[PDB]
DNA sequence: TTTTTTTTT
């Protein structure tokens, strides 16, 4: 449980082969196929049945590929550079001109999307259970060839947890979260869709 | 009245998430919390069993019913042989049984994760004590058992796990609608004053300013006509943002 | 047994069940005596005989009274008690007042004859009489006393206490001597148990009538609790007090036709002058 | 990534400025009630507070100042006008 | 140790025989003996016993019967069989066979809550109350069976099966031959009826904000087909677990229920007295809906709708309809729905609603909100041909319709009204109606009614009497007027549909007087009603 | 099916905008995670909320108002006046349902004073 | 379960 859906990871380990263990009968276990493309034949436990195999990776190590105490801990280089950035009085222009270098004009749209990346402070009522939403929502409408898809693609490239979708190639199951059932197991399970993989992040919908 | 007094134990100091239980906690006492999603009906389960010996009429037992077994004898000692067996209707004992499913609270889940869930078993006077949707807190023993079909499902010798409940607190139990003599004296002293109608009307929703017609309609609708519908029905229509 | 206990005078005064704590008090009392709630709340016929004898012994020792009575048995039919048959006959004789006097007499005669036979229809009539009006009369009397205490209807008025209603709960029962005597005797002791010093005055009670007797009141009274009787005879003087109120001038609209002198009918308008005249009589005997 | 750990509070002059700017927005919409392309309700104040908090997070400020409310109102007006 | 159980069993049979013979209410009244004799000669092989009478006779066997019913109850049934043989011998020739008798029980106690049956009460007698929610078809269960071995053909006869929802296991190997060799003969076994029911707890006893719970019931022989869904019942039975977890069910031992076309000479004389009265038609029209003011011609029309015309079939096979149909138009108020509810209550068969058209063969349907079928009205049939189905549904009824306003379907209705400046008369009506509602608030605080109007229970019976008995025709002199009226109106929208509607109304008026024939009087009143109703639509809209 | 209908119309105003804005900003400013009373219009005392709940619970189950016959004279005349004015206006009529609603409201108002 | 296609209302 050190990793979540939507993460991108490096794994170190070994490649292994696992059998179809339901075909065998031994003391303590009879075969599930008897209770309820050609394989290997000959074993005492395989009376008439046959055995086949699947690949699997046996992980030895997994990791993802990429507050005052934390501020103290990022001590020399990060505090120097970030404090100079915080002192910069034209940081709004200097950030938007680096986030969107290929787009001319549209200063209002650039600033609004930059504020959407930061967002407000979410607050909970102390006993009612109600809450005040801190997330910001932005919509773009305009004529053909006005760089709407360019802006959305740039946001999804920059942000760490952002996802891009098209409205013509999506379903209500795949957009946010979905129900699935297993066939290794047989119980029902939940798939985290694109909105939940972009939880605490940005979901971009083109051709809404 | 009874045969045995049970001891329930509360305020155990260490809490665990459902998400964080490991093989360390097997056969240990733990406390968790969550939301009920599914509950079965109440059913009787075998507790203590005795059997007849068909060969000589001797009564075999008692056998305390274990958790996951079909307990039976094999030899009757009074005839020293493997006589046939029947269930003794007259001396078998039962108790109530229920099974529920509990999920992690949505408030406590971190970023982008899915909540986990466990099954909980209730026996005796713990049955029928909660509904789906209730925020509850459970104290019990965390245990494991083998399941060959679960082994065949996962492809590895995994084990099924459960919690046997020992104490429950339901956080969503409403307050008791019972009044003390002090409360009834306060109600009488309030009712004696002449300005009581305007007190009630204006003191409903004190943050909202004006709209005394809506306030009086709500106030007279909280009380009821005597009855032949006795209920007084109210409808509001208004522009968005008008605090309706 | 639970419903039988909760309307009696003794257990109501002991547990104060017109207040909020009554249910807790009776549950603790049953736990002390050693009787289970299920035993009290199932029907008394359903218990086994030894269990019945044990429970009756415990409650007899708790109530601590010298009462004894007669029992009649006939064949394999159920045993009856003379006290229970007396209550059934009384309530078929005296109620409702809208029926004619000969019909009420014949009804009481039929109920009395039903107790000395084993016939199914007769015993069914007797059990219906037990399980409707005999229960309902006790419940209405208890409700009257509880409402009186909880809403403070009883006031001092000089040398006596006065009780008056806004409405009577059931006007068919108000004109019965059994109802009036039992309710007033319960009410004075319930009122005197709440606070000290209330034992030395009589109580006067008034009930209103509506319909064909609209504008009339039924009036009766009970002697003080602290009175000492020189022997067992239970002498009273409140009917004599009402009778001497009637002789005063200018006259009042009093009806005095009953064979019992301590029950009268009074016009609603003459209530104030009646209160003043009765106070004059009790003060003139105090002098 | 660093700036989103900040949780700025609302200062007194910022609260006064929020009241004044909400009044300005609703007044101008009422002056152009038959011709404005989009209505103004209570929800715009929620959006204004969110934009002010985001600007405070951009400048790493520990409190919302007057300037954050002013520039949030300016950006909101420039988005609205149609 | 089987001889000890035999001694116990024969002792129980002796005691139950003594109970059935000796219990008495005094005198020569041995009630169970007399009831058993009367049932046996009525060919009902059953008996019913009160457990409190049994407790007074002997407490011990009653206590044993409650706590061990599966052991003790067959002894009681056997004792009943023995006593019946003693009572009825010597039986006549052809009746020598001794029958088998079912014993049922009653018990006077408070019922147990269905949520509060303790687990200690398994295999004990309990009393439960509830509502029957479902009832399955009757099926057969085997009581005694004959077994035969597959290979060597050795037999085991009269193997008896225990009651309830219990199976039984066959012998594993031959008694005189592989694994499981015995088979069951279909021809040499005994069978009895059984039925399964489902019981719901009473909605009064459900705790606040919860759904009711359910229990399954098993019934046998004379206790089958006694109940229908919706019935309220109290049941005495054994609490059983169905064959470490099991589901429960109740095996029923006793059920207690908690709940036209035939006339007397008194009823016939009452009907004929009303028919002999001169003001009978006006009296019935006044008796329709007395709580609603005015509307005299509309009430007369509703009386004509209730009684209807005659129904005819000529030698060529073409039938002629007897039903009559009425439509109401105008403002949505003025107690139209209350009039429809009154007709629903008074009619011998009928339905109120906003398919539904089918369900009233010989009855009356009231349709509210009609602005929401032409084949149904004229042909008394609807038809369909969609993908993969073609059928016709046929049913005969009269229709009363209320609208709030197609010109096409107006041809299908015999009478039409427009209900439509009341305020001065409405002041007196407001005084009367508000006095009625304040008197209803004060209330909140058998031919005739007290006010001279006819009662519903008499009116419904009288309509059901008249429909099956009157069947009138027209006189020739009555027929002569309609021809001249038709020709004059048509040659000064006149159609044969309207002519036949007028004929039906005249027959309907003559039906109420219990006449052999209709005359010029009934024709003239029918013409007045037709003009007053129909010409409103010609004048308006 | 509704005894009472109500309209809540929007209106632009400096004073109501100020009261609403100050209330909402106060809600944010106090719900940040680390961060005898009388009515204005009348001076009339408020009731504590749980005591008002207990008041309603007692009044529902321990009080049952009676209705004497004499008030029919007021209800009937006012109904006849209202219905006559509505029908003469040529509008939606006032009917017997409104008499029912008036009786229900009077009973509830009696229950308020117990 | 969810997804994709062709006939029917
Ligand atoms: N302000 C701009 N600066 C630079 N390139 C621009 C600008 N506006 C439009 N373009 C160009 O317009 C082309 C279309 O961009 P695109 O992202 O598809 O806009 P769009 O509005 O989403 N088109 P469409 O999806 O059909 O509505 C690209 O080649 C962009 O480089
Ligand atoms: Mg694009
Ligand atoms: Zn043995
Ligand atoms: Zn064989």
């Amino acid at each position: 449980e050190t990793v979540q859906p939507g993460d991108k990871c490096d794994i170190v380990g070994t490649l292994i082969v696992i059998p179809d263990i339901a075909q065998l009968s031994t003391p303590g276990l009879r075969a599930e196929t008897s209770n309820q493309s050609e394989g290997i034949t000959g074993l005492k436990a395989l009376g008439v049945r046959d055995l086949t195999y699947k690949m699997a990776f046996l992980a030895c190590h997994i990791q993802q590929t990429e507050y005052l105490d934390l501020w103290s801990k990022m001590s020399t280089e990060d505090r120097a550079t970030l404090k100079k950035m915080s002192d910069d009085k034209k940081i709004e222009k200097n950030i938007v001109d680096s986030l969107f270098p290929n787009i001319y004009g549209n200063h209002e749209v650039k600033l609004g999307v930059l504020l959407m990346l930061l967002g407000g402070v979410a607050k909970k009522s102390r006993d009612e259970g109600t809450s005040l939403r801190g997330d910001i929502n932005v919509c773009l409408v305009g004529d053909p060839s006005t760089a709407k898809s360019q802006v959305l693609k740039a946001v999804e490239e920059f942000s760490p947890r952002a996802i891009y979708t098209s409205g013509k190639a999506s379903s209500a199951a795949g957009l946010t979260a979905a129900v699935v059932k297993d066939e290794e197991s047989f119980e029902f399970v939940i798939e985290a869709g694109a909105l939940m993989l972009a939880d605490n992040g940005v979901c971009c919908i083109d051709e809404f | 009245v009874c045969n045995e007094i049970k001891v329930r134990i509360s305020q155990l100091p260490v809490e665990e998430d459902i998400r964080m239980l490991r093989q360390v906690h097997l056969n240990m006492l733990i406390r968790t919390a969550g939301v009920v999603t599914i509950a079965s009906g109440i059913l009787p389960q075998l507790a203590v069993v005795k059997y007849d010996c068909v060969a000589c009429g001797y009564l075999l037992g008692p056998f305390v019913q274990q958790n996951d077994e079909e307990v039976r004898p094999t030899i009757c000692p009074s005839c020293q042989g493997k006589g046939p067996f029947e269930l003794n209707v007259e001396n078998t004992v039962y108790h109530n049984y229920q099974r529920i499913t509990m999920q992690e609270s949505p408030n406590k889940v971190a970023a982008g994760r899915l909540p986990r869930s466990k099954d909980v078993i209730l026996l005796g006077d713990l049955c029928d004590s909660c509904k789906p949707g209730d925020e509850i807190e459970v104290t019990g023993v965390y245990t494991n058992n083998f399941d060959g079909s679960l082994n065949y499902k996962q492809g590895f010798p995994v084990f099924n796990t459960l919690i046997h409940a020992n104490h429950i607190t339901n956080k969503d139990k409403m307050a008791s609608d019972q009044l003390t003599d002090e409360d009834i004296k306060a109600i009488r002293e309030l009712s004696q004053d002449p300005n009581i109608s305007q007190r009630v009307f204006s003191s409903i929703a004190p943050s909202i300013y004006g709209h005394d017609d809506v306030k009086r309609a709500i106030a007279l609708a909280l009380f009821r006509g005597e009855a032949l519908r006795g209920d007084i029905n109210v409808l509001l229509c208004g522009d968005p943002g008008t605090a309706k | 047994l639970f419903s039988a206990m909760m309307v009696s005078e003794y257990f109501s005064i002991k547990t104060k069940n017109w207040t909020q704590k009554g249910d807790v008090n009776i549950r603790h009392l049953l736990a002390q005596l050693g009787i289970t709630l299920h035993e009290t709340k199932q029907k008394f016929e359903a218990l086994p005989t030894e269990q019945r004898n044990l429970v009756v012994d415990v409650l007899e020792k708790e109530m601590d009274s010298s009462f004894a009575t007669f029992f009649g048995t006939l064949g394999y039919c159920g045993k009856l008690s003379a006290c229970d048959v007396a209550r059934a006959v009384t309530l078929r004789l005296e109620m409702p007042k809208s029926e004619t006097i000969m019909n009420r007499f014949r009804s009481g005669q039929s109920i009395l004859r039903s107790s000395i036979t084993g016939e199914r229809q007769d015993r069914l009539n007797l059990n219906n009489t037990f399980t409707s009006i005999c229960q309902r009369t006790l419940q209405v009397s208890w409700k009257t006393v509880a409402a009186a205490i909880n809403q403070s209807e009883i006031i001092p008025n000089g040398p006596y206490y006065l009780f008056s209603c806004s409405r009577s709960i059931d006007e068919d029962m108000v004109d019965s001597r059994h109802f009036l005597y039992n309710t007033a005797g319960f009410m004075i002791r319930a009122f005197a148990s709440m606070k000290k010093g209330r034992t030395t005055k009589p109580l006067i009670a008034m009930f209103p009538l509506t319909g064909e007797s609209a504008g009339w009141l039924v009036v009766t009274g009970v002697m003080p609790i602290a009175t000492i009787y020189e022997d067992s005879l239970l002498k009273t003087c409140i009917g004599r007090a009402f009778e001497r109120v009637k002789k005063m001038t200018p006259p009042l609209r009093i009806v005095d036709d009953y064979f019992n002198s301590d029950i009268i009918r009074l016009k609603s308008e003459d209530r104030t002058r009646f209160i003043d005249f009765l106070q004059t009589v009790f003060e003139g005997t105090s002098n | 990534a660093f700036a989103r750990c900040f949780k700025p509070k609302i200062s007194d002059k910022a609260a006064e400025t929020l009241v004044r700017e909400y009044k300005k927005l609703r007044m101008s919409d009422s002056n152009n009630a038959a011709t404005s392309s989009w209505r103004i309700t209570v929800r715009q104040l929620e959006s204004l507070v969110r934009l002010s908090e985001a600007l405070a997070r951009l400048h790493c400020g520990k409190e919302v100042l007057v300037e954050h409310v002013e520039k949030a109102a300016e950006l909101l007006n420039k988005s609205i006008v149609r | 140790t089987g001889r000890e159980l035999i001694a116990e069993y024969r002792q129980l049979i002796t005691q139950f025989r003594n109970f059935i013979r000796d219990f008495s209410t005094g005198g020569f009244g041995m009630i169970y003996r007399d009831q058993l004799k009367r049932n046996y000669f009525s060919h009902e092989y059953r008996l019913e016993i009160n457990l409190n009478h049994l407790k007074n006779f002997d407490e011990d066997i009653e206590m044993k019967l409650r706590k061990f019913p599966g052991k003790v109850l067959p002894a009681l049934e056997e004792a009943a069989k023995i006593v019946a043989d003693e009572i009825t011998t010597p039986r006549p020739k052809g009746e020598e066979k001794l029958h088998d008798i079912q014993v049922t029980l009653t018990l006077d106690e408070y019922p147990t809550s269905l949520r509060q049956v303790k687990s200690a009460q398994v295999s004990q007698v309990v009393k439960i109350s509830g509502i029957i929610v479902a009832a399955a078809q009757v099926r057969s269960k085997a009581t005694k069976v004959t077994l035969q071995c597959r290979q060597c053909k050795h037999t085991i006869p009269d193997v008896s099966i225990k009651p309830g929802l219990e199976g039984f296991a066959l012998p594993r190997t031959c008694a005189a031959c592989p694994i499981d060799p015995y088979i069951m003969l279909p021809d040499k076994c005994e069978c009895v009826d059984y039925q399964t029911l489902k019981l719901q707890e009473n909605p009064e006893d459900v705790p606040h904000g919860e759904m009711p719970r359910h229990l399954q019931l098993f019934t046998e022989r004379y206790l089958t087909d006694k109940v229908v869904p919706g019935n309220r019942v109290t049941i005495v039975g054994v609490y059983s677990i169905k064959k470490g977890i099991r589901t429960p069910y109740l095996r029923v031992l006793g059920i207690h229920m908690e709940t036209f076309t035939t006339f007397t000479p008194e009823e016939e004389r009452m009907f004929k007295t009303l028919a002999q009265r001169k003001d009978a038609y006006e009296l019935i029209a006044k008796s329709i809906a007395p709580s609603i003011y005015g509307s005299a011609d509309i009430k007369k029309s509703i009386a004509c709708l209730l009684f209807g015309g005659a129904r005819k079939k000529l030698p060529d096979g073409i039938t002629r309809r007897g039903d009559i149909n009425v439509l109401l138009l105008g403002d949505p108020g003025t107690a139209k729905s209350q009039l429809l509810k009154f007709v629903e209550q008074v009619s011998p068969i009928g339905v109120y609603t906003s398919g539904a058209m089918v369900l009233a063969d010989g009855g009356v349907v009231c349709i509210d909100e009609f602005d929401k079928i032409h084949e149904a009205m004229e042909q008394q049939t609807i038809s369909i041909a969609k993908a993969g189905i073609t059928t016709t549904l046929n049913s005969r009824c009269s229709v009363l319709a209320a609208a709030n306003s197609m010109p096409t379907i107006l041809s299908r209705f015999d009478m039409i009204y427009i209900v439509k400046h009341d305020v001065l008369k409405d002041a007196t009506l407001a005084k009367h109606v508000i006095e009625v509602h304040v008197n209803a608030s004060a209330a909140k605080e058998t031919m005739f009614d007290t006010d001279g109007f006819l009662t519903i229970e008499f009116l419904k019976k009288f309509v059901t009497y008249a429909r099956l008995n009157c069947g009138p025709r027209l006189t020739p002199q009555a027929s002569e007027k309609l021809v001249n009226h038709y020709v004059k109106m048509r040659n000064p929208p006149i159609t044969v549909r309207q002519l036949e509607a007028i004929v039906r109304i005249a027959e309907s008026i003559a039906k109420m007087e219990l006449q052999q024939f209709a005359t010029d009087k009934h024709v003239e009143e029918a013409l007045r009603l037709f003009r007053v109703s129909t010409i409103e639509a010609a004048a308006t809209g | 099916r509704f005894d009472v209908l109500c309209v809540i119309r929007d209106s632009v105003d400096s004073v109501e905008d100020e009261r609403l804005a100050k209330f909402v900003v106060g809600n944010h400013r106090t719900h940040h995670p680390d961060a005898d009373q009388m009515d204005e219009r009348t001076g009339v005392r408020l009731i504590p909320q749980d005591l008002l709940r207990k008041y309603i619970i007692y009044a529902r189950e321990k009080c049952h108002p009676t209705l004497p016959e004499q008030h029919s004279e007021k209800f009937s005349n006012i109904f006849a006046q209202m219905r006559k004015e509505s029908m003469a206006t040529g509008s939606v009529a006032i009917t017997v349902r409104h008499v029912e609603s008036m009786i229900r409201l009077s009973e509830a108002h009696a229950k308020l004073h117990l």
